[PDB]
């Protein structure tokens, strides 16, 4: 075996081409961001939520 | 939670994500 595929059919665990050591693949921060703010007539303060 | 609600809870088992309910 060289590399495996998850349920999404993507490379999630690949070994080195020569070394027997195996490294898992986990994506880093890629999620969405939302902004919570009141109406513009009241104020302009905003909140950052992930 | 009542034991009935416990029984009902125990009897139920890449871009897309699941937002938790309010």
């Amino acid at each position: 075996q060289q590399f495996g595929r998850d349920i999404a059919d993507t490379t999630d665990a690949v070994r080195d081409p020569q070394t027997l050591e195996i490294l898992d693949i986990t994506p880093c921060s890629f999620g969405g961001v939302s902004v919570i703010t009141p109406g513009t007539n009241t104020s302009n303060q905003v909140a950052v939520l992930y | 939670r009542s034991p009935i609600e416990d029984l009902l809870f125990n009897k139920v088992t890449k871009g897309l994500t699941v937002l938790p309910p309010l």
